[PDB]
Parts: structure tokens; sequence; C-alpha cells
RNA sequence: CGCGAAGAACCUUACCUGGUCUUGACAUCCACGGAAGUUUUCAGAGAUGAGAAUGUGCCUUCGGGAACCGUGAGACAGGUGCUGCAUGGCUGUCGUCAGCUCGUGUUGUGAAAUGUUGGGUUAAGUCCCGCAACGAGCGCAACCCUUAUCCUUUGUUGCCAGCGGUCCGGCCGGGAACUCAAAGGAGACUGCCAGUGAUAAACUGGAGGAAGGUGGGGAUGACGUCAAGUCAUCAUGGCCCUUACGACCAGGGCUACACACGUGCUACAAUGGCGCAUACAAAGAGAAGCGACCUCGCGAGAGCAAGCGGACCUCAUAAAGUGCGUCGUAGUCCGGAUUGGAGUCUGCAACUCGACUCCAUGAAGUCGGAAUCGCUAGUAAUCGUGGAUCAGAAUGCCACGGUG
């Protein structure tokens, strides 16, 4: 776990989220920053997170706050062995 | 070892000694415990990403000088485990000799 | 079986290092690197000078290089026209003022590095390896060596299957630490590949 | 007032020559030399894989031996300290001067 | 060894009693190089034995020991396609080591609380010809009589 | 006067000073029982002075460093023996006959390459 | 099969998805234009594109070159692409086993033999005898390092016997005795004695001695064998790609999980668990480093900050042990896996995927089938400590000491 001396979100996405809040809800905001945490300003937005080869869409709700963006986009596919 | 890799390492070293080792204040004396818990700290944290992904000294793999071998490095000589033995044996390394005890 | 290399098994018993400077952990890695570059450069452009040993000393500040060659005229040149060219070009490779000596080997038939590269040169000119091999052995033995063995290996005479032929004669006690055994290796680059040459020369005890 | 100087070399034969030479050089200048003192020698040790590939179990062990000596001059008259600056110390030894 | 005629490493006697037999016993009982713990177990159990069996501290140890020493063992020898248990007489020094080893191994497989209490009870009933240690001796002798034809 | 002796063991080195008097034993400014909590160490230290029965006739001043308790007890016995030599020099044979003169030259063997210990090799499997 | 890898979050990275470049990320050659470097804004995930400040360094023997940047076109670059059955170099293995050969002579039509066999002896083709063989070489042994005893020299940062002082601390004066440091020597040779043995070689035993028969350990790997391994350390013959099999970037992956095997660690308890007190090491490392004392925190750690390129300071309080108390044979006051919560630290960044801390939870496990592995003495077993790699990240590897 990181420190209580600041959470971590990247600039290139912090600009996009704060630019997209006032202009309403639109097509999902496409990103690669799996490592940026989720802020209360994000609630209700739809973000397409990278998973190596696609941008899976996640709709942010109130309960997914404080979690990193990545953990709503699994990178491995597994359906059984037989 | 694929000259492209050698080129990457020299670029990373040159990029590290230009930005950081002087622009390491903003990761030390603003990420410090004080009353700057306002945007003073937050903006430094945000600024540190804008710098190039390199120049971070934690990104140089410390390859061998004569071959660029990424594994089996020895800091005292700067060579890999292969070239040290080869050069030790002809007598290029002062002092060094087979140890038995 | 793999043999221990014969030179450094004797370093500090009967043989001296080729570099005799002192340095702490800070610059040890960087003296070795400069020493590599100067040796790489000298052997690259003294190819026909028959240089057999390049010892490097690093006094308080400067660097001094001693060259052991069998044809000092070519490296000295007229009145020292080109040894100064060496000094000026060494000084910036090492980044420190340089001073080049030139030492001397009397009998090239009794130095392993000179024998080895002589054989490679003939092989690279398509000489029957038996002639080169059997000739170096007899030349060295009639000048007073107490023993010698040479060894070549790898696609000899343009064969399709690599072999290993070694001609030994005299006395070469590799297991005795008192023995003064001069050994050195060289490679020849044939149109059919590469051929390694190894030489052992035994000069006497203690 | 006293000068204290250390000698580091990679071999004991060369450090002996330089030590016995510096020590007598000062004694000529009339001062009294305290030493020499053989300090413990630092022996580094290295182990390296000798195959280019696998066979971890076949290694080779090397070492660097650093010999060390100490001499103290306790009445450095104003002809000794300078004189020491012009001695033919070897190449494989280095000196450390302390006042 | 095929040729070596081995000597014999010396053993220091007991500190308390000066016995060359209890030094072996402590060595047999000790584990993982903890000599002090073994001496504590042997001493405490020995003195408990002394006061239970009257007096005579270390010859109370001898009287139980003499009740468990084997006199003939069996050696398995393969003949030509069958094997026989040829019974062979035991050497003097081997008699003690066998007697001590059996007592200690039996003094481990009990339900008592401590190791001192565990060992003292074995040392007692062995002097009284009871216990797994003396049974081991009976079994070995019984096995070695059934093959007396091969002696 | 005082007579001196150096004895040593696994990794310890003891120096022992013997003086005529009554039985007094001091190890590193402490009494014999205060130092050696292990009772066999006490028996080892006293052994030479019970063989040559000068146990109540000598002061012993002893300084010990290095090693562990059993090594220190071993060194002291060797140091005592050598000093007790320097006292009489005529009671050598019987001190030799008990194995006290011999300086036990056993040392921990160095770990070797490929072995988990001095001699313990890893497990070997055919398949 | 804890192997390359002495350490995969990014990098490493060679693989995948997408976005990008084509004389190129690395080098030489020409032409041309700009001294370089800067210090900043936008777009972009970033590569990269745009743009605004910026400087004009030196000889000019006043034409350029310096060095650096950018553009053009081709010689070429580049390849962790294939072939270890085309090769070099390096390594494993039989095996630290005692063998493997040659010159000359002789025997045989010849391949070949002899020597090198035989009687003894040895760790040994080690040695002595005999002998159509006479000699020699590579191997064995010795020469090298370390350990075990003693002696000479030097005495700080190491030491303290005799002295005096003392705050009881070698801490002060002081001493060079002792431990110790590290240079130079002495010592061990079947050398001496007795017996056996072919008037032999060598064997047993004894003395003396720190050590006795190769004192202990290490380095040292003969001719060759496996077309053994490595074309991904490197070098290299042939073949292949050159708008891509080359180059740059972000994210992922190498950490998947029905299963099977190899090597380890922790346990199943009382020779033990827990709590308090308390002894005794060795070898190492340290400058973008080791970090003391003190204050804060239950803790990991935080704040301030001395000392040290080190026999001086720091890492760093050894643990088994020992004394007292408690538990009382129970899936337990054994076991500490898993999971929830809350944290610290490194690092642009710990979701995939770090280490550690505190609270809580308390799986399997009650000594393990057929079978199988290591070890002959300071060895096995057991207890801790250090180092390399390394921003962080060992139960692995390499070394050190304690009990034994
Ligand atoms: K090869
Ligand atoms: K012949
Ligand atoms: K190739
Ligand atoms: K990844
Ligand atoms: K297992
Ligand atoms: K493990
Ligand atoms: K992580
Ligand atoms: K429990
Ligand atoms: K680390
Ligand atoms: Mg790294
Ligand atoms: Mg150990
Ligand atoms: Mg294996
Ligand atoms: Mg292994
Ligand atoms: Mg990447
Ligand atoms: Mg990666
Ligand atoms: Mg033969
Ligand atoms: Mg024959
Ligand atoms: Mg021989
Ligand atoms: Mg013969
Ligand atoms: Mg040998
Ligand atoms: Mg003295
Ligand atoms: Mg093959
Ligand atoms: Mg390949
Ligand atoms: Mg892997
Ligand atoms: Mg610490
Ligand atoms: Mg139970
Ligand atoms: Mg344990
Ligand atoms: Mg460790």
């Amino acid at each position: 776990r990181s420190l209580k001396k600041g959470p971590f979100i990247d600039l290139h996405l912090l600009k996009k989220v704060e630019k997209a809040v006032e202009s309403g809800d639109k097509k999902p905001l496409r990103t690669w920053s799996r490592r940026s945490t989720i802020f209360p300003n994000m609630i209700g937005l739809t973000i397409a997170v990278h998973n190596g080869r696609q941008h899976v869409p996640v709709f942010v709700t109130d309960e997914m706050v404080g979690h990193k963006l990545g953990e709503f986009a699994p990178t491995r596919t597994y359906r059984g062995h037989a | 070892a694929k000259q492209s890799m050698k080129a990457r390492e020299v670029k990373r070293v040159a990029l590290a000694d230009k930005y950081f080792a002087k622009r390491a204040e903003l990761k030390a004396i603003i990420s410090d415990v004080n009353a700057a818990s306002d945007e003073d700290r937050w903006n430094a944290v945000l600024k540190l990403q804008t710098l190039p992904r390199d120049s971070s000294p934690s990104r140089q793999r410390n390859r061998c000088r004569q071959t660029g071998r990424p594994h089996g490095f020895l800091r005292k000589f700067g060579l890999s485990r292969i070239k040290v033995r080869e050069a030790a044996m002809r007598g290029e390394i002062p002092g060094l000799k087979k140890a038995s005890w | 079986g793999q043999k221990v290399h014969p030179n450094g098994i004797r370093l500090g018993i009967v043989k001296p290092w080729n570099s005799t400077w002192f340095a702490n952990t800070k610059e040890f890695a960087d003296n070795l690197d400069s020493d590599f570059k100067v040796r790489q450069y000298l052997t690259k452009e003294l190819a026909k000078a028959s240089v057999s040993r390049i010892v490097i000393e690093r006094p308080a500040k400067s660097i001094r290089v001693t060259i052991h060659t069998a044809r000092p005229g070519i490296v000295i040149g007229k009145k020292g026209e080109d040894v100064e060219k060496l000094r000026k070009v060494v000084a910036d490779i090492a980044g420190v003022p340089a001073q080049i000596n030139i030492a001397e080997v009397r009998k090239p038939e009794l130095d392993a590095k000179l024998v080895a590269d002589s054989i490679t040169s003939q092989l690279e000119r398509r000489v029957m390896f038996r002639r080169a091999m059997k000739r170096a052995v007899q030349n060295a033995m009639r000048l007073g060596a107490k023993g010698i063995k040479v060894e070549v290996s790898g696609r000899l005479g343009g064969a399709e299957i690599a072999r290993t032929e070694w001609y030994r004669e005299g006395r070469v006690p590799l297991h005795t630490l008192r023995a003064d055994i001069d050994y050195n290796t060289s490679e020849a680059h044939t149109t059919y590949g590469v051929i390694g040459v190894k030489v052992w020369i035994f000069k006497g005890e203690i | 007032q006293r000068i204290r100087i250390r000698l580091k070399a990679f071999d004991h034969r060369l450090i002996d020559q330089a030590t016995a030479e510096i020590v007598e050089t000062a004694k000529r200048t009339g001062a009294q030399v305290r030493g020499p003192i053989p300090l413990p020698t630092r022996k580094e040790r290295f182990t390296v894989l000798i195959s280019p590939h696998v066979n971890k179990d076949a290694r080779d062990q090397y070492e660097i031996r650093t010999h060390l000596r100490l001499v103290d001059i306790v009445e450095p008259t104003e002809k000794t300290v300078d004189a020491l600056m012009r001695l033919d110390l070897a190449a494989g030894v280095d000196v450390q001067i302390s006042l | 060894p095929r040729r070596r005629v081995i000597g014999q490493r010396k053993i220091l006697p007991d500190p308390k009693f000066g016995s060359e037999l209890l030094a072996k016993f402590v060595n047999i009982l000790m584990v993982d190089g903890k000599k002090s713990t073994a001496e504590s177990i042997v001493y405490s159990a020995l003195e408990t034995l002394a006061q239970r069996s009257g007096k005579s501290e270390l010859e109370a140890f001898e009287v139980a020991l003499e009740n468990v020493r084997p006199t003939v063992e069996v050696k398995s020898r393969r003949v030509g396609g069958s094997t026989y248990q040829v019974p062979v007489e035991v050497r003097p020094v081997r008699r003690n080591a066998l007697a001590m080893r059996w007592i200690v191994e039996a003094a481990r497989k009990r339900g008592d609380k401590s190791m001192a209490l565990r060992l003292a009870n074995e040392l007692s009933d062995a002097a009284e010809n009871k216990g797994t240690a003396v049974k081991k001796r009976e079994d070995v002798h019984r096995m070695a009589e059934a093959n007396k034809a091969f002696a | 006067n005082q007579y001196y002796g150096t004895g040593r063991r696994k990794s310890s080195a003891a120096r022992v000073f013997i003086k005529p008097g009554n039985g007094k034993i001091v190890i590193n400014q402490r009494s014999l029982e205060q130092y050696f909590g292990r009772e066999t160490a006490r028996m080892v230290v006293r052994q030479p002075l019970e063989l040559v029965d000068m146990v109540e006739k000598l002061d012993l001043y002893i300084t010990v460093k290095g090693g562990g308790i059993s090594g220190q007890a071993g060194a002291i016995r060797h140091g005592i023996t050598r000093a007790l030599m320097e006292y009489d020099e005529s009671l050598r044979s019987e001190l030799r006959k008990a194995g006290f003169v011999t300086r036990d030259a056993r040392q921990v063997e160095r770990k070797k390459v490929g072995l988990r210990k001095a001699r313990r090799r890893p497990q070997f499997s055919k398949r």
C-alpha cells in the first residue's frame, strides 16, 4: 500500500476527467493509466481501461472509490482445463 | 549484445545526469513533512510525472562494458562473470589471483 | 578434461602481471576500461610490428605503457616520428598524459605470442598446417627452449569435420608451479571458418 | 605536531621496498620514525560461474589482497615534510599523508 | 573400511561420577548437539532411580543394565538363493552399546510426562525384568535359539 | 614470581598466570563458578591441577577471549598446563601421558562449492 | 529440473496488442544549413509533432575546421534470425581414477608385440629386485595457499603483566612483557630405536615431539570418451530479412492452473512453547554509502544529526546456552497456512505483481506405502552471523563461527 502522504493519479488523466465533468456524459474516456486511483470526481463516468489488447468499459460508481483503475480490467483469460 | 540495447543504456545515463541529481529536490524537499500539505506538495507530485519516463536512476540495468551482458555483473570490475575470468587469467587485473584457503 | 590456464595459475608465483597499478573501488572499474581500450587500440594498429606484451603502469597521475616488440624499428620509426603519434593518441584514450617505452625481445622463436601469431599468419595464407606446425617446433627447440608444444584445431585444410592436431617435443611440465612456462593463444580467420592455435614454451625451473 | 602516513599496495614485496625506503629517508633528515606497523590486510573474495551456460556447480574463486603499513613521524622539522614529497615511490603503491 | 584398522577416539568421563559408562550413555541420549540437556535428563533420572531403588546411585544403573545385555545376536547371510540368520556371539564393547541403545529407544516410546521420569521408570522395571527394553533382549535371544542349528 | 602460559582451542586464546599461594581462580575478573555455568567446563579446567595435585597451592589469574564456552574451557586447560610446565619442568611426562600437552588442532572445515556444508551434499536422484 | 538468472512491478525483455520510422536507435563517407546546450506552451498514453526564449565557443597563417545539431542520396547499417552435426573459445563427465604414449633395439610375412610382464610393496606405472630390452615424456609425488607449535623485528586505531593515577571504564601517565597484527625464519625427514622382510623396497610397534608416517583442508583434472553443452556472453564459415525477421513508445506477459515430478523451508510438540533476567564468537561490508546518540511511534519506521574511505565510526544486543516461573499431553498456551482491516518504506508508479509491521482468523498436520538420499570427526545433526546481485525485493547461492 502506498503512503497516506498523497494518493496517486496521473496528470494526463486528471486533466481529461476534470475537462469532461462539465461537458456532461459522453462516449467512454479512453485510457492506458491502469495505475491511477479513482477519485470522487469520477463517479458516474464511463472509462475504457486498457487490458493489454482492448479497452474494456467500466462505469464508475460510488463504491469503487480509492481502488486503482486497473483492477476492473483483468489481463488474463481462463476458462477451465477440460 | 544487440547494439540497440547498448544505445538505450547510454541514452538513459545521459538523460539521468541532466534532469535528476539536480532536479531531485522536488521529490525530496516538497515531498517532506511540513505545512505544504496544500497544492505545494500536490503540484510537485503531479510535476514529477511530466519529466521523461527515463532519467530515473532506477531504470539503468548496469550492463557489462565489453559486451553489454545484462546478467552476472560485478561492480568492482564493471565486467560480467565471463569477461572477468578471461581478463583475470591473462593478467590484466592487478592483484587478482586464484584463491585457496 | 579442461586444463587450468597456465599463466594466471602462476601469477604471483613465477610470473608478473601486465598491469601494476593501485586503485580503490571508485575508479577500479574505469582504469580497467581504459586499459582495455588502449590495449585494444595498440594491438589493432601495431599488427605488423610483432608486439608480444603490453604492460601498463599508472603512477600517481600519469600512465606509462611498455611495449615488447621484436621489430622495434617499425614502431619507433625514424627518430621517433610515430611513437609520438602513439603517445598523443594514447593520452586522450586514457585521458591522462602518456609516456611510451619500447622494450625488446631478442629471440622471437622463444615467445609464445610471437610463435602463435606467426602460425596464424601462414594459415591465413593457405600454408599446409603441418609445415607451419612442424617448423615452429624445430626452430624454437634449436634456440634453447627446454620444451614446446603447439596445437591447432578446427577445419584444418578446409575439411568438413574439425580436428585437433598437436605436435609436442621436449619437456612441458604443466603441473609444476616452479616451471617457467610461456603460453599464449591466437586465432586465424580462414575462408572456411576460424582456427585456434595454442603454444606452450618451457624455458626452465625456478 | 606529528605526520601520519599510510601505505596501500597489492603485494607485500613492493610495499616493503617503499616502506623501508621512506622510513630511512626520514631518519636521514634527523627525525625519529615510529614504525613501521603492519595493519591487517583486507582480502576480497570473488566466486564466478566459469561456464558460459549452465553447470552452476563448477565455479572459481579469486581474491584481491590489500597490504597496509603505517609509519609515524613525530618531530617533523621544517626540512622533512617537504623532502618526503619527492621520493621515488613505486607505481603499485600509493601513499596517504595526514597531519 | 576395506583396509583401515581404525583406532578409538577417546571419551571424557562423567563430570559428577567420573564414569566412563555414563559418558557413553549421555552421548547416546543427546540429540542435535545439545550435551547439556542430555546431562540434565540423565542426572535427574539417575538420582530418582537411586532413591526409588534404595541407594547405590550408579550400581543401580548397572543392575538394570546387566538385565538387558544381549549375549548372542543374529546376522543375515545370503547363501545361494536363500538366506539364513546365523547367530553370532556379541563382542564385549558392543554389548553395552546395544544395551544402552535399547533402553534409550524404549525410554522414548512411553506416555510419561518428562524425559527424566520417562527414562527412570524404564531403568527401574528393567532392573526388575520388565519393560520393552528387556523384551527386546528376550526376543533377540529367542530368535537366536531358533537358528542354533546354523551356529 | 609468576609463570606464564598461552593455551588455545577452536577459536579462543587463553593466557594463564600461576603464582604460589592458595587455590584462587579468577577468569576475566570473575570467579570460576561465576564464569562457567557449564559444569563440565569446570571439570576440564581443574583436570591438570588434580592430576598434578597442586590444586590448593596456586593462584590462577586467567584472561580468555574468542570462541565459545567449551573452546574457552579447552584453552584454559592448555594454558594452565603450559604454565604449570614453566613452574616445575620435571612433571612433564605425566602431564604428557594425559594428553594435556597436545594442542588440539581441530578446526571447523570450510564450506566447499556445491555442498550445503563441509561434506553434506544435496540429494541425488536418478530420475 | 533453487539450472543460464549473483535477484522479471516500469527498465531488464528477447514475447503479445496497438501507435509509429525507413541511410535508420548504433558507425564511417559526401553535400548543404545551423556553435552547441538552453527554457518554456499546446496536442498526444507516450513515442513524436508543433511552437515561443536562447546562444554565435577558437585559430584564422580571415578560405574552413573544431565539436554538436538538423536535412538530402547511396555505399552501408542492423538482426537475442537458422545451423553447437561447418567452427573457435570456455565448461561438464568417466575421474584426482592411475594410467596413456614415444624414440632406438629386438620378435613376427603381417595387423602387432616387447618395454608397461613376473616376486614383493605402495595412496600411486610408488619403489626395489628379476628380466631382449635400453631410455624418455605426459600423468602420481614434491614445488603453491591455508591451518597446527616455536623464534626474530615493529608497536597504532591493537594489547595491559609489573608499575603509579582513577570518575572503576586501559580510562590517564606509562610499559613492549602477554593476546594480536604481518613480514622473515625454525620444524617432520620413516630422521632415531626394536622387530619382520629375499643382506632389498617397504611394513608393524616404541621413543621424542605442537604435530608421525600424504599431519588436516584447498588449488592442481593426463591421452582421450559422450558428433555431451553453449551460434542468447563473445568471435565466427555458410544461409536468410532489408517499408522489416531492423528501430522507437505505452499497456500487458514471462507470476496463468484440472494436474504430475525435482530440490528446499516450516511443522506435527515437553530433549518442548511462552515471559523475565543473563553469558560466550568469527568472518565480512560501507561515499548518490554505512548511519550512531537523542525525541516520537505498540511496531515496521519517522525527525534531527555526530563519526567513518575505516584494527578508530556504523552495520551490530549473536542464537542455541544458563537461572527462575508457567503450561501438563489436549489438534493444546503445538502448528502459523489462509482471509478481512489498518499501516510504513523504496520507487514516476506496488491492480495484475514487492518486502515488512500491528489487530483479528487459526487449514492441513499427531513422524509419513512401495521405495530411496547424505555422512567416518570438529564430520553428521542443530543454532545463529555476513557477503554478491541489488532503488526495493532470498526459505536460493557463496562464506563465518557456537554446541557437538
Ligand atoms: K566446442
Ligand atoms: K618400439
Ligand atoms: K554464425
Ligand atoms: K508485466
Ligand atoms: K518435496
Ligand atoms: K525452499
Ligand atoms: K508490485
Ligand atoms: K492454537
Ligand atoms: K538489497
Ligand atoms: Mg534494476
Ligand atoms: Mg557450522
Ligand atoms: Mg542433477
Ligand atoms: Mg543446487
Ligand atoms: Mg515495455
Ligand atoms: Mg516488463
Ligand atoms: Mg597400459
Ligand atoms: Mg605383455
Ligand atoms: Mg611415474
Ligand atoms: Mg620391468
Ligand atoms: Mg600433484
Ligand atoms: Mg617484543
Ligand atoms: Mg549434439
Ligand atoms: Mg537459438
Ligand atoms: Mg520464469
Ligand atoms: Mg544496526
Ligand atoms: Mg500429540
Ligand atoms: Mg530452526
Ligand atoms: Mg545467510
